[PDB]
């Protein structure tokens, strides 16, 4: 079952005219740690380039090299039984920016990802009824149980550091609490998937 | 222009090494093993260490007396424990049993027996010289073959003979005595020298 | 157009000698010589350029440089010179051998009289943009010893040059620090 | 001025037929420190792969990979006024094994090297006199101050672990000790660059 | 060897239409005294067409006639042995002004030429570093002996009067001071010479 949804309409693609085009295990598949959603949860984001940062070879890659460019290929799938219910919005944030409910942990939370506070309004103070203006996906476990993104280079400047600049983030947020009868498994893991796209240093 | 070949200059079938054999019921073990070691005596030695990488075949033959040397119909059993196999533990040990090991029964009056050894190493080819962190072709067993002990004393000569030599990245001679087997010591405070000494370097004669 | 970089800059230094970077024989292998930054616009030596002045009259600039070399020696002396270039967001290397592990040139004025070493590229953004810096650095090693044959000076001197290249513009007219009145 | 020694007159080559060949940074020139000869000098040795075992990416390259080919190319410059006389004789030894006087610094000197010493029987038990029968070129600060030597890939193996196996080494020494009237430099430098060909892993 | 500068790129003629246009030992080489360069010196310069206003026939052609015009050839040589070393800022300013520090001397120096008081500051007030804004050739004694400028006739009028103005100067200004074990010749002699070009009066 394939179904793609490119984010604004357009492929990643290597910049208009050097830079090193790397694709050996440069460009390959990053899986992270799974995520165990319960009933009681929030959800999840994460920050790009930021999550890479210490990983495999890109990682290494993203050191060094002040200037940065690629796109990236994201999936996201979930287990679950028949038995459950519920349903996730999956959405992709370029300039993603966390604020004060008045830290760098917050705007960079590394490999693992942070959870939302009040996710009603995302923590940036914004109605998540609107977030769908965002390239994304639903995942309800009642069809679909795997949503994937394609998400083009998005910035106002061809090029830029990856280490202090995270260019967009992606978002987990349940909007139908999970539910189950008793004796099914209490936790459904979520798996996320990186695959860089048109990498440049 | 023949005799200079590399094929001709490792010719020559001679000794290579001397075990003795007794057989004293218990009191002695009544076999002997010979690991197969080149480097055994040095001559050959020197001129194997010219060479950095070499293969060939080898082709064995075992001379065997009795003490004063008068013979006897007895016979005898050469076995050949490939690398990597277990050595007979004792005369009578299963290891003589085992038919992966190659063996050969000759009456002790007959002629010597000759076995050829084929190049038996993983590499491509055998190396005497390796830099970093050998090259055993095989050991040759043997007993008399009786039920009862018959009280006896051998020593038997293996005579080695290579066959299809081919060498690679030659070396220098060794002009310094060697130490000791399996390493190229010297002794550093003595130091033999390559020419002897002259009176003066004016002069020739 | 290439001129001068004062690279001895120092309250030692007073007359002409501030535009030398003074090399002898006493120094030891792998050691370094000297090191600057590369920063056309800020305060340092490359204030005595013209590119050092003209960019006073600019607020923001990008491009290429040219940075050229000119040992004077004795004719007979020889030795090595590690040139090299660290790129910006890094530290000035520890010692020769992580100079050797980036962008360089092994340079004998044994040989070759003069070298030419080209930066890659520069801007001045992110100190003002982050208001709505570090750059370059580039050091001389010494490969060798300076060698020198009997009855002949042993020290010597080395004279800086810095340049634009065609990539390198400016915008953004503004006046100089530099006048009082 | 070009005068090049093919070390058995064979040009390195990628092995007959999937291993990496990589060349961007990893194929190119490592200078190392230089050594400053004095009258009194004994000479110098040094092993490959081991003194590139930590170096730059190659000996990143060095590491893991279990398996290792690749030639070189190397280059031997030596800085002397007119005023200095003496020779060095530049060679190529495979499997150079140094023995025991009666260590892993002995075998595996790293990126310094190390010195003989008693180099007339080269610290082998080997006669000096018969080293060049070895690739070899002769410098004499006369003439020449610099040599160059190519060196394939020479095994018995088509590959081999480059940690535990240092396939050759190099050996400069001096056959003529330095001599100068006093006054002038009274060290000469040796530079020693590494070039590899045809490297894979 | 040569290597010649032509100032601002433009070879001296004739001005675009009588005046005279003499050669038979108007146009010639002039040979200046030369100048005894010492570790301790700071650099020297000339006016022209002042230098020659007595010489030859030309001095005599440069008086009377008030209206003046001319290019000239300029070569310039250090006679230094191989254990010399030092180098020579050889440059051409057209209007050459020097200042007061707080004399017609300064303004018109003659023949023998003067010299700096503060190089530095070129004493006209101005930093020598970009001095190399102008004509120029470096005498390195390590390379050349000899550096050779060809200067056209530069001036806002198309005549002048030759007595009373001075076009521009030319300036040797050592930059590395020399240098030089004990024994050898412990000054330097530099020569200068002058060849007009398409001289009109």
């Amino acid at each position: 079952a394939a179904n793609i949804v490119l984010a604004y309409g357009e492929w990643p693609e290597y910049c208009p005219d050097k830079p090193t085009r790397p694709d050996v295990s440069v460009n390959r598949f990053y899986t992270l740690d799974s995520k165990m959603w319960q009933e009681n949860s929030t959800g999840w984001y994460w920050k790009f380039p930021d999550v890479l940062n210490k990983t495999g070879v890109f990682g290494q890659n993203a050191q060094f090299h002040y200037l940065y460019r690629s796109g990236f290929c994201l999936h996201v799938q979930c287990n679950a039984s028949k038995f459950h219910q519920g349903a996730l919005l999956v959405a992709v944030i370029p300039e993603f920016v966390i604020a004060g409910r008045g830290g760098f942990t917050t705007t960079f939370p590394g490999t693992t990802g942070a959870t939302f506070h009040d996710p009603y309004v995302l923590d940036s103070g914004v109605p998540l009824s609107q977030a769908l203006i965002y390239p994304h996906q639903w995942i309800n476990l009642r069809t679909n149980n795997c949503a994937t993104v394609i998400v083009p280079y998005i910035n106002a400047v061809p090029f830029d550091s990856a280490i202090n600049h995270s260019n967009f983030g992606l978002i987990v947020i349940p909007v139908s609490p999970l539910k189950y009868s008793s004796g099914a498994t209490t936790a459904i893991p979520i798996t996320i998937t990186i695959a860089p796209l048109n990498s440049e240093f | 222009v023949l005799e200079t070949t590399i094929n001709h200059f490792f010719s020559r079938s001679g000794l290579v090494g001397v075990v003795n054999l007794t057989d004293g019921g218990t009191d002695t073990t009544g076999y002997v093993t010979w690991d197969i070691d080149i480097m055994g005596f040095v001559q050959l030695r020197r001129k194997c260490e010219m060479f950095t990488y070499m293969r060939f075949n080898a082709e064995f033959t075992f001379v065997t007396t009795t003490k004063n040397g008068e013979a006897r119909p007895y016979m005898l059993q050469y076995m050949y424990v490939p690398p990597g196999a277990p050595k007979p533990t004792g005369r009578d040990a299963f290891q003589w049993q085992t038919a992966t090991n190659p063996s050969v029964f000759v009456k002790l009056t007959d002629p010597p027996a000759q076995v050829s050894v084929p190049f038996m190493s993983p590499a491509s080819a055998y190396q005497w010289f390796y830099d970093g962190y050998n090259n055993m072709m095989g050991t040759f067993a043997v007993r008399v073959v009786s039920r009862e002990a018959s009280q006896l004393k051998l020593q038997t000569r293996v005579y080695m003979k290579l066959k299809h030599v081919r060498a690679w990245v030659p070396r220098p001679i060794r002009s310094q005595p060697y130490l000791l087997k399996n390493f190229p010591n010297y002794d550093s405070s003595k130091i033999t020298n390559s020419a002897r000494d002259r009176s003066s370097i004016k002069q020739a004669n | 157009v290439e001129t001068i970089l004062e690279v001895n800059n120092t309250t030692e230094a007073t007359g002409l000698t501030r535009l030398l970077i003074p090399v002898s024989s006493q120094n030891k292998a792998d050691e370094l010589c000297a090191a600057f930054m590369v920063d056309p616009g800020r305060i340092g030596p490359w204030q005595s350029t013209l590119v050092g002045q003209i960019c006073r009259y600019y607020t923001q600039w990008s491009g290429s440089l040219k940075v050229t070399f000119m040992f004077t020696g004795s004719f007979m002396a020889t030795g090595k010179m590690l040139v090299a270039y660290s790129p910006p967001g890094s530290a000035q290397p520890a010692n020769r051998e992580t100079a050797m592990l980036g962008t360089h040139v092994i340079w004998d004025f044994g040989l070759q009289s003069s070298v030419s070493l080209v930066i890659p590229w520069i801007s001045n953004t992110h100190f003002r943009t982050a208001k709505t810096y570090t750059a370059g650095v580039v050091t001389l090693w010494y490969q060798t010893n300076y060698v020198v044959p009997p009855e002949t000076p042993g020290e010597a001197y080395i004279i800086a040059m810095g340049a634009d290249l065609y990539k390198f513009t400016l915008k953004i007219c503004k006046d100089t620090d530099e006048v009082t009145q």
